[PDB]
């Protein structure tokens, strides 16, 4: 069962502080046996998990009802929230396996 | 007998309104002296506004009031007039009439003219979602607009590509303009509104603006630039 | 025909200049639609600037342009106009005309208006140096006034006591007005002038202005305020 | 013979930067055997001598023909020229004595 990793759009978000920064992770899923994870890269350059679908407080994931897309938002985004973000699909269908997205950049502009 | 100049006519006017000023003269032969209006806005200094000749045959104005202001005199009534049309907020000042030869020897005590607007800060302000973004062809982008006050569904979406005029995309916040692809979608009512591009195409390289049409001043959002990234 | 909106009139202007924009229409019943002027600063977003109803009986402006801008239309010639008076640096923008409904339907490709920062004055600019001052009674006070061009001796000094109108002190830069004490001195010619109070007195508490009467517009200084410490 | 110190007017000057800020030191001298100094209070209270009469290029002193008054001006006054100033009379007379004046303030506002 060869399946492709999810995609994480947009590649660059430039949000003013205090607003809601919304990424969109899209996953063409071979099965229903999977969860989704939203990672943010640390200064140590490995994934820190923020939130997962299904289930912090400022990191909410929602399932867009088209069966393909997910909204992963930063509510009241702070300045130091700028960094590298990505999503990852964890399949539970035969052979548990994690396939990360392409990393995307977030920039928060000061008011 | 002393020389006396008495001004009347000042009041509150809205910008673009009109006002007329009078100045009653006595104590000299009014027909042979040049008259002039000099004004002084609050806290600032003096500036000259208009001048009429003794016989009324010659008038003089600065560029700031030309076409707007018209000085006139009625030598039979010994009075001076200043007709102020299309008033601006900069015209707020105390206006003195004065006798002019090569100095202003006699001055009236002035009448206060105020040009102001009560609109203040009741304007609706629109803010837009990511200020800019960079996605690839085929991605699903979503753009939000926010209104300072409730506007129902009186929100508009425009698309402006570089070097071109804005194109109407969505009116009444859900409807789709003629000749717009079906991939553009609009949602929301009251304060929060969203523009969604179902599948980014190469011809969607543009900046997108929102606009409320509920009440004047009809305000726009800051815009959201969508780069098709390398 | 086919719907068409063409703008004309743009160009470069200096601050305080005048410019008139023309927008010519075709392809629809012009006398029935609201017409608009929307501008965009060279780097900024969109802001609405004027609107006129189909029959021309209703006008609407934002507060920033009221008293300066005038929208008008000639339905017989199917054209729209915008009279931009006393232009500021904030008016540099591309100016589009747009057929207006509860949305902006069709947009012209716009004309470009550029407000330079060229030309300083064109009028003789007066400059008083001390600009505010506090001395004890009996001190000697010196107020200088600088003219941009040569004005010979055509220089006037005015005193404005608090709450009252300006009063003539010195004319032709040296001669003293009647009823003025001898402690007031005037000197200079051409560009450099000086008002000297040989011994300050409490009754000299006021604001002092210089003024050239050489050429129009007759310009004043910024004023020099004289407090009295004791 | 007790001679009185000079007077320094005005007590406060508010001139916009780029303009000329002129002070007036008045001295009813008893003798011709005197010189004048113009001081400025440095942050350490050390009275810094700017110029003298008779004699930096920005600090000039001119003698008015009335035999009593002197003009002490700052040509093209910078904004940080704001501070405390005073004039001073040195007596080369039978006895050598310095007599400073009352200090005055100068403010240089922005354009
Ligand atoms: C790809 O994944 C999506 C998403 O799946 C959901 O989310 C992930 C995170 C997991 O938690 C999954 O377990 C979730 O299901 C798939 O999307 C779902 O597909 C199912 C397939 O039907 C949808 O099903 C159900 O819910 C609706 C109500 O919302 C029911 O009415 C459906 O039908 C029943 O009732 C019928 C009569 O009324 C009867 O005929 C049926 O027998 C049945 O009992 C059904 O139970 C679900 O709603 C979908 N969710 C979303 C968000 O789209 C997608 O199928 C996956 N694709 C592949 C190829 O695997
Ligand atoms: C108080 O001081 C003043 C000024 O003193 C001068 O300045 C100080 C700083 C020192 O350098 C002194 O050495 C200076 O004198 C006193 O005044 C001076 O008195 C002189 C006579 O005693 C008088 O005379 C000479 O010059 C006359 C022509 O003057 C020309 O120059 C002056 C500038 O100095 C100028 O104003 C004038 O217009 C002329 O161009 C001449 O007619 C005389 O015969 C004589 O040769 C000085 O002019 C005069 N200086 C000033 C500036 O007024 C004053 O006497 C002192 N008072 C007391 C009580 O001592
Ligand atoms: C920023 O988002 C918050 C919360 O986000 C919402 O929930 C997410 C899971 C996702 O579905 C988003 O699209 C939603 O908008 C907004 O929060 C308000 O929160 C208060 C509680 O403090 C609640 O009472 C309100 O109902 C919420 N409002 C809405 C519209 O959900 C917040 O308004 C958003 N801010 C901006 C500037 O958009
Ligand atoms: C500022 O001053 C200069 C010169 O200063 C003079 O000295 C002072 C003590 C003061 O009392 C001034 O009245 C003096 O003029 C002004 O410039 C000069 O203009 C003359 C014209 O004849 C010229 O010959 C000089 O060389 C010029 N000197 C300089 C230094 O420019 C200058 O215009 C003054 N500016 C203002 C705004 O007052
Ligand atoms: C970000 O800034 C907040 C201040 O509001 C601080 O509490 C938080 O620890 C910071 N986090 C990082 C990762 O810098
Ligand atoms: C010294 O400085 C103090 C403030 O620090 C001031 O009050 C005092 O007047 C100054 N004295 C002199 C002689 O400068
Ligand atoms: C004042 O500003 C000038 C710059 O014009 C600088 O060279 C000088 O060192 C400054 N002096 C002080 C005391 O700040």
């Amino acid at each position: 069962r060869p399946w492709n990793p999810p995609t994480f759009s947009p590649a660059l978000l430039v949000v003013t502080e205090g607003d809601n920064a919304t990424f969109t992770c899209s996953f063409s899923n071979t099965s229903e046996s999977f969860v989704l994870n939203w990672y943010r890269m640390s200064p140590s350059n490995q994934t820190d998990k923020l939130a997962a679908f299904p289930e912090d407080c400022r990191f909410r994931v929602t399932q867009l009802p088209n069966g393909r897309d997910f909204h992963m938002s930063v509510v009241r985004a702070r300045r130091n929230d700028s960094g590298t973000y990505l999503c990852g699909a964890i399949s539970l269908a035969p052979k548990a396996q994690i396939k990360e997205s392409l990393r995307a950049e977030l920039r928060v502009t000061e008011r | 007998m002393e020389v006396q100049l008495v001004e009347s006519g000042g009041g509150l006017v809205q910008p673009g309104g009109s006002l007329r000023l009078s100045c009653a003269a006595s104590g000299f032969t009014f027909s042979s002296y040049m008259m002039s209006w000099v004004r002084q806005a609050p806290g600032k200094g003096l500036e000259w506004v208009a001048t009429i000749s003794g016989g009324g045959a010659n008038t003089y104005y600065p560029d700031s009031v030309k076409g707007r202001f018209t000085i006139s005199r009625d030598n039979a009534k010994n009075s001076l007039y200043l007709q102020m049309n299309s008033l601006r907020a900069e015209d707020t000042a105390v206006y003195y009439c004065a006798r002019q030869l090569y100095y202003f020897d006699y001055w009236g005590q002035g009448t206060t003219v105020t040009v102001s607007s009560g609109g203040g800060g009741s304007d609706i302000q629109m803010t837009q979602s990511p200020s800019s973004l960079s996605a690839s062809v085929g991605d699903r982008v979503t753009i939000t607009c926010l209104a300072s006050q409730t506007i129902g569904t009186w929100l508009t979406w425009y698309q402006q590509k570089p070097g071109k005029a804005p194109k109407l995309l969505i009116y009444t916040a859900t409807s789709l303009a003629d000749g717009v692809p079906s991939r553009f979608s609009g949602s929301g009512s009251g304060t929060d509104f969203t523009l969604t591009i179902s599948s980014l195409q190469p011809e969607d390289f543009a900046t997108y603006y929102c606009q409320q049409v509920y009440s004047i001043p009809w305000t726009f959002g800051g815009g959201t630039k969508v780069e098709i990234k390398r």
